[PDB]
């Protein structure tokens, strides 16, 4: 998934 | 702290929280190119670590550290503000790195080392570069840094440009038309319409694409790490002016950005560009309001202005028009709540 | 207040601003099933509703109050804390019924109604029914209900049954078992395996399932909101003793809900269960860290043991035993961060 | 004495007793590609065997000494040391080859030979080729061997390569994980998981498999038998280099192994290679406990060190590393107490 | 010893090897049926364990040992002579017994006990039960049972009935007829046939079956083991006299046995009869060397003598007859050899 | 496509 | 499989 | 099957  | 007075309390407790999961470290470090890509700046420039004092700003679980003990520094003291830091400890331990690394838990803007270091390593990027307002910290730790230290990463570039995505756009419509209803269920939704335009347009999509959607080539905006203050950060004017390789209409403004570790022996790059393999950053995307019409050959100019909130982003603001033709549009979207496209 | 006294302030803030947006609203308004069994429930019980005050908890874009308007209310107060209260007010002019509904902004522990109502509506069911703690707001209106009032939903049952479901299982391990690697780029991480299955197992896993995986008929506990007061759901204590109809292994247990709509004219059933159309709050399971052995013909007993924290959901304790054995089981999930497996 | 000095006779009772059945016998001969490659490479090669003096060390039912007769040899030694010696007497009377067969019983190590021979033929191939530690007794059977005499089989080549193969590696991994329950009929297994899984992936894997899971071309280790001494093979080290075509997860290494007749007028090959049809020596894969990642394009190096033990098998150390990262792997096998998985 | 006069060393280190390691524990642990009803027999029958001391005879991981703790012991004695003490004593600590449960490594009898015991539990029983000769270790623990102290099991019956399974007789011949070949790749095979014949007869059948090839009721010989002396068993004579329930022809003797629990509160039994479901114990067959026709109503009389032998084995002899007919056959089996058929 |  |  |  991505950061934040 | 430098840290509160800039951050609501609210904003600061979802964000650490959100850090203190380890399944959030896992899905960093699983990025290779982001894992593999800091273990090789360090490694490949051992002379820059050996035998030095290191600063690891926001170390997570602390594989920085460890890459940065790899190399053979002499010392590395942790700063991990979330709960992940009790996490650090243990593996610190569990590696027999109690005499090289020292995790120290708190905020970067609150904490105290003993003693100044060699060299600052850290990864401070989030969305579109600035997101998460982390660059704040990372140069807020020079006052620990010699004075003729250094940083990794020492240098970071933003790049803009403009992109058609027919689909794209046409999909916020789409979806804002579910309130175009007379009577759902028996009630009349469409004055909701245009609010709901309007939410949909203020979010930026944070998604991959296909580099053939770009029109120009890209602007760049760079910070020098070693150079910058804190209060650059608050206001951040990208002017831009593109000149069109392709005709067609303009749908907005992409975003990517890449860091350089300029080593002693070498400079390492780390691009989240999306003509280099996909990275948990991915890229970001920022719609006009209203569509513009370029043909090759002109040029759109405008300004994409960042101003920092106390939400730990920022709020954008992109102006553009076609300087040939006088058509503009503008738009005002919120990087804190960016819109997850990618499947 | 009531409300404040029992909540963090960044988790109520985090919270409304998420039932701020208008996609939000229309995800929960396209579940046909939802929005169509509360229109169902609502205008067969008209005359609950024909000349009535009603009393619209959490309304968010205001459907069930119009739905109250449809069945002939005299006059609806629409209480809601988020921004969204403004959209319902657009809503109410643009239908032509200022004279009926009204909107009142704010939480319902805080703002004050000028008279009292015959009946409650609400959607105060969150994930496992219990999430998001606003089912305390819902019983706390009840300080504006008239004697014989009454309330939509009047009644909630929450059912719990043994599972078996090997895949999900390892897909929870499997992430875990990352923190195995002796060697992860050269560090060793196997220290924080026991760390990381815990944090993956206190997930709960919101998604749907075939009712083949359920091991034995459901126990249902409920919750009568005529009669409940407040702090009742501070701490809910839910005994089990399943009779196992098929043998192999009890990797957790599974939840859903139904809610009831007691009108004068008839009942209304809402549900979530498995065997029922899927609606937008799926199903929820419990994942045993290590499953539990059981024989058909066997007993699982236990305890589900939910206790209200102050992020709006609850600290969750299952401690399940096959009695013919002796194998025990201890868990603990936190509901506030449920792992959302539907594709 | 030799063989007596380097076994416990314990193993070597039981050694010699499996080998003392008559199913056993069976078992090898209805291998058509082993049998029937064993008789091309005497056939073919008859002018190795025209009028010559022959040993066949371990002829077990005589085949090969029969073989070696259809050839034209003019005397032939056939030394076995179990009490099928007695049924290949048998043989050789009923089939009137008492002028040619000599069957002499015993230890190659300790019988007595009349004269010395132009060449010795043998089977002293075990899983991975050398397991049973008979390459020894063959290189020691040098003693009789004429100044410039040949050896069937002549030269053999061991073949190593990385492999993946999610499915084996999770099915040692969750037999291992009975020994992490908390809880089995109300015990606590828990503290014997480290030592399950080390028994577990102690046991090298005998099957076959698909050539789509190497994940590299393989590395070769070549015996020359007309100079090796047998003092060479009681410590064997494998260095290898890599050079990975696929990215993905190494579970671990995969063996098999070539034997050449290298005659006057033909070299013949017999093979176990998993593109080559199935023999009963199957193929051989070590498992590791953690799966090293790499990239198509990295270097997987390391040493597979193999030294002999008093069970007439080996002590298999593999130690792996991924030269990228730094990721490395050691593991300890068993290889007299492997994992027969094929059905 | 009374063990080591009576094992040969090298048979005696195979057998502990054997049981040291875990898998081999796991594979009888994972008998729901054999390790459900040894906790039940224990469990429910508290009175014979609470405030007791216990001897565990071959405590293996110490399975039993922990369900004498669970039934309130005051103190247990485990007594294990494979490595697998060391692993029964790391579960002893682990789950907080080190006050109860005293694990000592050695022989039964070679170890020196404290103190006398009131009850001795132990799984001596193998194939047919007898085999492994255990039996006779848990008969030389009744040095260290107090005057009227008990033992679990108490009792063991063994079954022996005749058996039709023409398929499985004629199943030897298709297997040794391999040898009965003139040119097998030239040679003639056929002197060895008879002898291929005979070593399939020496070998026990270790599968299941379906009951309908049982032609009568079984005989049962039961040794109590309260009364039973070390060397009753080193000689067995089971006479039999079947009355035949269905005519056909007679292949040979199956057998399989039963244990009894005789607590003061209850009885429990631990079957593994054909009729219940499989355990790891499986059931046993004989093949008689020549079938032997019997009616309905007729008497099959015979012996089937065990004779123990120094590889913790016994020499199996069965005489049968057709009384009315005089229609004789016979044949000897070597217990340490059988031949495992399932699948 | 869930509450929240 | 089986015991022994 | 196979030679052990
Ligand atoms: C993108 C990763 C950020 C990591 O750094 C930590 N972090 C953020 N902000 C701070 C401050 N001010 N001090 C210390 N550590 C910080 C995040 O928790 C995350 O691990
Ligand atoms: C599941 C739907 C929740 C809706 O109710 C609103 N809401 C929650 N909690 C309160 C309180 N205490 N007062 C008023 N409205 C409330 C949510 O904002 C949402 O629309
Ligand atoms: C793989 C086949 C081995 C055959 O050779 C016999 N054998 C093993 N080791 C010896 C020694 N040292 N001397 C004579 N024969 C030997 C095995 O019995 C088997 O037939
Ligand atoms: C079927 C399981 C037998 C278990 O008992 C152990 N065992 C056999 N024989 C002895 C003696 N004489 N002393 C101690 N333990 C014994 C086996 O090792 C196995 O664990």
């Amino acid at each position: 998934a991505a950061r934040k | 702290s430098v840290f509160s007075e800039r951050t609501e309390e609210s904003s600061a407790v979802q964000y650490f929280q959100f850090y203190g999961y380890l399944s959030q470290q896992q899905n960093m470090m699983q990025d290779y190119v982001r894992t593999g890509t800091y273990q090789r700046a360090i490694l490949q420039n051992h002379t820059d670590f050996k035998d030095k004092i290191v600063l690891d700003v926001g170390c997570g679980s602390g594989i920085l550290s460890f890459f940065a003990a790899q190399a053979g520094a002499r010392k590395i003291y942790a700063v991990e503000a979330s709960t992940m830091a009790q996490h650090a400890e243990v593996l610190v331990k569990s590696n027999n790195l109690t005499d090289r690394i020292v995790v120290i838990p708190g905020k970067v803007e609150e904490v105290s080392l003993p003693e100044q270091v060699d060299i600052i390593i850290s990864e401070p990027m989030g969305y579109m570069l600035f997101n998460e307002r982390m660059l704040e910290s990372y140069l807020h730790a020079k006052k620990y840094l010699k004075p003729s230290g250094n940083m990794f990463p020492t240098i970071g570039d933003v790049h803009l440009a403009p992109f058609t995505d027919e689909q794209l756009y046409m999909e916020q419509f789409t979806k804002a038309n579910f309130w175009y209803q007379p009577s759902f269920h028996g009630v009349d939704l469409s004055a909701l319409r245009g609010a709901a335009v309007d939410e949909y347009f203020r979010q930026p999509v944070v998604d991959t694409f296909d580099i053939r959607i770009l029109m120009a080539k890209s602007v760049k905006y760079t910070v020098n790490f070693l150079e910058a203050k804190e209060g650059d950060l608050h206001r951040i004017e990208i002017p831009f002016k593109f000149h069109m390789l392709h005709s067609g209409l303009v749908h907005g403004l992409a975003f990517w950005f890449d860091v350089a570790f300029i080593g002693s022996i070498m400079t390492v790059w780390l691009s989240t560009a999306p003509t280099e393999p996909l990275t948990h950053w991915y890229q970001v995307r920022c719609l006009f309001q209203s569509p513009l019409f370029a043909k090759a050959g002109d040029t759109l100019s405008g300004t994409c202005l960042l101003i920092a909130n106390k939400r730990q982003s920022y709020d954008i603001s992109i102006v553009a028009q076609v300087d040939q033709t006088g058509s503009k549009s503008s738009n005002l979207l919120d990087l804190k709540n960016p819109f997850f496209r990618y499947t």
